[PDB]
């Protein structure tokens, strides 16, 4: 049972340079194959027979393996270098064997501040018996974001929903909140509101019933 | 162009099997064995097996052989994995990926099937339209759509049958207490567009065989 042994994350700043670590028993014997996989896509190929890139992959990522350490080495760090990378050989007895994935973050990136959009629940979902308000905030980075809603000024500590911060194909983040309300709770206030809070600076959008 | 194309997503029940299709075109079927390799939500890849597109022979991980039949249809370049007795942590995203000709890296993937087992019901979203009331005077405006309480993932969701592609952003899925996911959609367009043409979201949920077609603007 042939093991890969890889570290489970690494950060590397923006023009910068890291390397993985895959640790295995006299893998300097094997040839070792690297993938890369994006966040939301599927692993893509990026070094085969320990240091030889596929078509498309820039001289900046290099590869080498001797002894008990195979290696991936990322310089120039760049926003799409971002996501989880797996090591692999080929074992005469084990067949396919993957390492268990290094998470990579690239750091030291510049700050884009989010765009927030707020809806009222619609006229179908009111027609239901239900209503949702619906908070999208884009674009932005660092990760890091607070959302908290408002009925007239007052915390709203029920019926919110909000998302963990996911990556986008940008290389900023995205963040939903929705908050839950009978039709009766929606029209008994005069306004709603969702703050967001992104790297010290807050941001609100407001709706109202009665504009509705 | 070199392309493997798989079937949809399902949700199946313990107990059951699933059988998951990898069509490959753009290259000579034979001239490449082709693996199978799975992951399970936030976590490694898992590989089950590899099939000789010749002979059929197949080279499978331990773990799976009891259970796990991988088949070619060579009049069709088609290939396909069943996994039977299925069991809660077989919940994972399965991918047929090519193994390099005379090689042993994997050097194209398709792009997974996700196979949820679970006894949950399956359940459609209702999709509903997000239009600010009266929102300040300004070339942009933003418009969506709320795909709401459905079960399993996955959602994917298109404007004007593909046609608008610029000013989309879909947003990653809120899992609720109610273990029913909600999505949403939306599009930043001109404000002159606006009464031009018509916006339409296209929700397409896998698991329950839904298409929901939902105007947004007029």
């Amino acid at each position: 049972s042939y093991v890969l042994t890889q570290p489970v994350s690494v950060s590397v700043a923006l023009g910068q340079t890291a390397t993985i670590t895959c640790e295995g028993e006299q893998i300097g014997s094997k040839e070792v194959h690297w993938y890369h996989q994006r966040p939301g896509q599927a692993p893509i190929l990026v070094m085969f027979r320990d240091a030889r890139r596929p078509s498309g992959i820039p001289e900046r990522l290099s590869g080498s393996n001797s002894g008990n350490t195979a290696s991936l080495t990322i310089s120039g760090a760049e926003a799409g270098d971002e996501g989880d990378y797996y090591c692999q050989v080929w074992d005469s007895s084990s067949y396919t064997v993957f390492g268990g994935g290094t998470k990579v973050t690239v750091v030291g990136q510049p700050k884009a501040a989010p765009s927030v959009t707020l809806f009222p629940p619609s006229s179908e979902e009111l027609q239901a018996n239900k209503a949702t308000l619906v908070c999208l905030i884009s674009d932005f980075y660092p990760g890091a974001v607070t959302v908290a809603w408002k009925a007239d000024s007052s915390p709203v500590k029920a019926g919110v929903e909000t998302t963990t911060p996911s990556k986008q194909s940008n290389n900023k983040y995205a963040a939903s909140s929705y908050l839950s309300l009978t039709p009766e709770q929606w029209k008994s206030h005069r306004s709603y509101s969702c703050q967001v809070t992104h790297e010290g600076s807050t941001v609100e959008k407001t709706v109202a019933p009665t504009e509705c | 162009q070199v392309q493997l194309v798989q079937s949809g997503s399902e949700l199946k029940k313990p107990g059951a099997s699933v059988k998951v299709s990898c069509k490959a075109s753009g290259y000579t079927f034979t001239q490449n064995n082709m693996d199978w390799v799975r992951q399970a939500p936030g976590q490694g890849l898992e590989w089950m097996g590899d099939i000789n597109t010749r002979s059929g022979g197949v080279i499978y991980n331990e773990e799976f052989q009891d259970r796990l039949i991988m088949t070619v249809d060579k009049s069709t370049d088609t290939a396909y994995m069943e996994l039977s007795s299925l069991r809660s942590e077989d919940t994972a995203t399965y991918h047929c990926a090519r193994r390099k000709s005379y090689g042993y890296y994997l050097d194209v993937w398709g792009e997974g099937t996700l196979v949820t087992v679970s006894s949950a019901s399956t359940k459609g979203p209702s999709v509903f339209p997000l239009a600010p009331c009266s929102r300040t005077s300004e070339s942009t405006a933003a418009l969506g759509c709320l795909v709401k309480d459905y079960f399993p993932e996955p959602v994917t969701v298109s404007w004007n049958s593909g046609a608008l592609t610029s000013g989309v952003h879909t947003f990653p899925a809120v899992l609720q207490s109610s273990g029913l996911y909600s999505l949403s959609s939306v599009v930043t367009v001109p404000s002159s567009s606006l009464g031009t043409q018509t916006y339409t979201c296209n929700v397409d949920h896998k698991p329950s065989n839904t298409k929901v077609d939902k105007r947004v603007e007029s």
